[PDB]
């Protein structure tokens, strides 16, 4: 099934952005190759995630991007946009 | 890199008071405590347990260079999850035999750096990560990721069969099976729908002509002795008559929290008070060290309880760590005991926490030493980089 994610790009680091709610299946593969795509073409030097704060599995989120790799960023970063109503974890490349 | 002595009439408590008491004066800053004593005790408990079994310790629990030293002096594998983490590993000089990535979600920058440091055993999970995978490094071994019966990751029988398919089809060898079953778990029967699904693989790939001689079973350890008791109360009558010693089966393990988790302490200093029940501000929280309350109880110091809640210094909405405590009255510049600091609390000093990283502080004790030095390792060359007293 066709999969609709809303993610951005911007000053080559890539912010995604995950809706509320549960995930669809073949979601791992999804952001595989949201990943591979992020290499490949457009060559992103860091990988970033946002979502909103107030959600009863945030905590399964944050543990899933963790196992990802993903690392938690505190708000108020130059490169995190000034939104105190959204959580951050990322991921960095070499 | 330094360790004190520790004799029986001493313990923890002067330790920490000691350290409480110069930083008190000085930086004012937190400190961790741990004990590689227990690590090697867990080392020795394990090897009383199951000694067939060769556990790959994972550096995002802890990825602090002493313990990954002593760890790497115990003969303990490693697990990977990074690529700097596997510069880190192979910079201590570490075989590559005894080297595992296990991130979920591989990059083609990561594998063509695992294929130039000649890693060849790694796992997958998906058929996209398996035609990177042939097609970068065409010489790699693979172990197949199972999901488990317990938001979601692993592959699907079906799908383990389409992907031991393409694999042969992209002449690349498969030689085991991996799998997590976690620590909070209990539910027995579990592992062994697990161990079925290993099965089938020892089935599928043995009829399509591949070599099976490996089998990973996961990280989910407590560190607490009843836990692995149980463990091996299901795993082994099963694993002996399946696998038996001599039909060319190397088992391994990759224990994370295991080892780390109960062994470290953490000394808190408070920065902040505010009266409404309480709130408390911490010098540090959530943002570093406290990353585990995602998924572990404070002691007094100093010698009326009051229910209370627990901030950090971000001073923001997301630094909470205790909804609710029960504490006497206290005020800035008191201490605070935290135990059990070791599961996912070591992270890089950066811009992220303003530079700011815990000193580091290992505890040894006299059994323990005369425990390693008869084990022969205290006297091998890996180790040069040791100081102790």
């Amino acid at each position: 099934k066709r999969i609709n994610w809303r993610t951005v790009l911007s000053g080559g680091s890539l912010y995604i952005e995950i809706p509320g709610g549960a995930l669809p299946e073949g979601s791992k593969d999804s952001f595989a190759v949201l990943l591979e795509f992020a290499e490949e073409q457009l060559r992103a030097d860091h990988v970033f995630i946002c979502f909103h704060k107030n959600r009863e599995d945030r905590a399964a989120l944050l543990r899933t991007f963790s196992f990802l790799g993903f690392e938690i960023v505190r708000p108020g970063h130059p490169l995190v946009p000034k939104r105190p109503d959204a959580c951050f974890m990322a991921y960095t490349f070499e | 890199y330094s360790v004190g002595l520790l004799d029986e009439g001493t313990d923890l408590g002067n330790v920490i008071d000691n350290y409480v008491y110069e930083h008190t004066l000085t930086g004012k800053n937190a400190f961790f405590v741990g004990d590689l004593g227990k690590i090697v005790k867990k080392h020795s408990q394990w090897q009383n347990v199951v000694a067939q079994i060769k556990p790959f310790y994972t550096v995002k629990c802890n990825s602090a260079p002493a313990v990954l030293e002593i760890l790497a002096a115990l003969g303990t594998g490693f697990a990977c999850s990074s690529k700097n983490e596997m510069a880190l590993v192979q910079e201590l000089g570490v075989p590559p035999e005894n080297i595992i990535y296990i991130s979920p979600c591989k990059q083609v920058s990561q594998i063509k750096y695992a294929a130039k440091v000649g890693v060849n055993i790694l796992t997958c999970d998906n058929e996209i990560e398996l035609k990177k995978i042939a097609r970068n490094h065409p010489n790699a071994k693979v172990l197949l990721h199972i999901a488990t019966e317990d938001m979601k990751f692993g592959t699907t029988l079906k799908n383990c069969r389409h992907l031991l398919e393409c694999a042969k089809e992209l002449d690349v060898q498969i030689i085991g099976v991996k799998f997590h079953v976690s620590s909070a778990c209990k539910e027995s029967q579990v592992y062994v729908h697990a161990l079925s699904d290993a099965r089938c693989v020892f089935d599928m790939a043995g009829e399509i002509g591949f070599t099976m001689n490996m089998l990973d079973i996961g990280g989910g350890f407590t560190g607490t002795e009843f836990q692995l008791e149980e463990v091996n109360h299901v795993i082994s009558p099963l694993l002996d008559i399946y696998f038996p010693e001599g039909s060319g089966v190397k088992i391994i393990s990759e224990p994370g929290s295991y080892y780390v988790s109960s062994a470290f302490t953490l000394a808190v200093n408070i920065i902040a008070k505010k009266v409404v029940a309480f709130m408390y501000y911490m010098n540090d929280g959530v943002y570093g060290s406290f990353a585990s309350k995602l998924s572990t109880i404070p002691e007094v110091h100093k010698k009326p309880l009051f229910t209370s809640s627990l901030w950090g210094p971000s001073c923001d909405e997301l630094d909470q760590i205790v909804e609710s405590c029960l504490l006497p009255e206290l005020n800035v510049g008191d201490w605070l005991i935290f135990d059990n600091m070791g599961a996912d609390s070591f992270h890089e000093p950066s811009a992220f926490n303003d530079f700011q990283r815990p000193a580091i502080y290992y505890m040894m004790s006299f059994s323990d030493w005369y425990e390693m030095q008869d084990a022969g390792i205290t006297s091998d060359s890996m180790m040069k980089n040791f100081f102790f007293v």
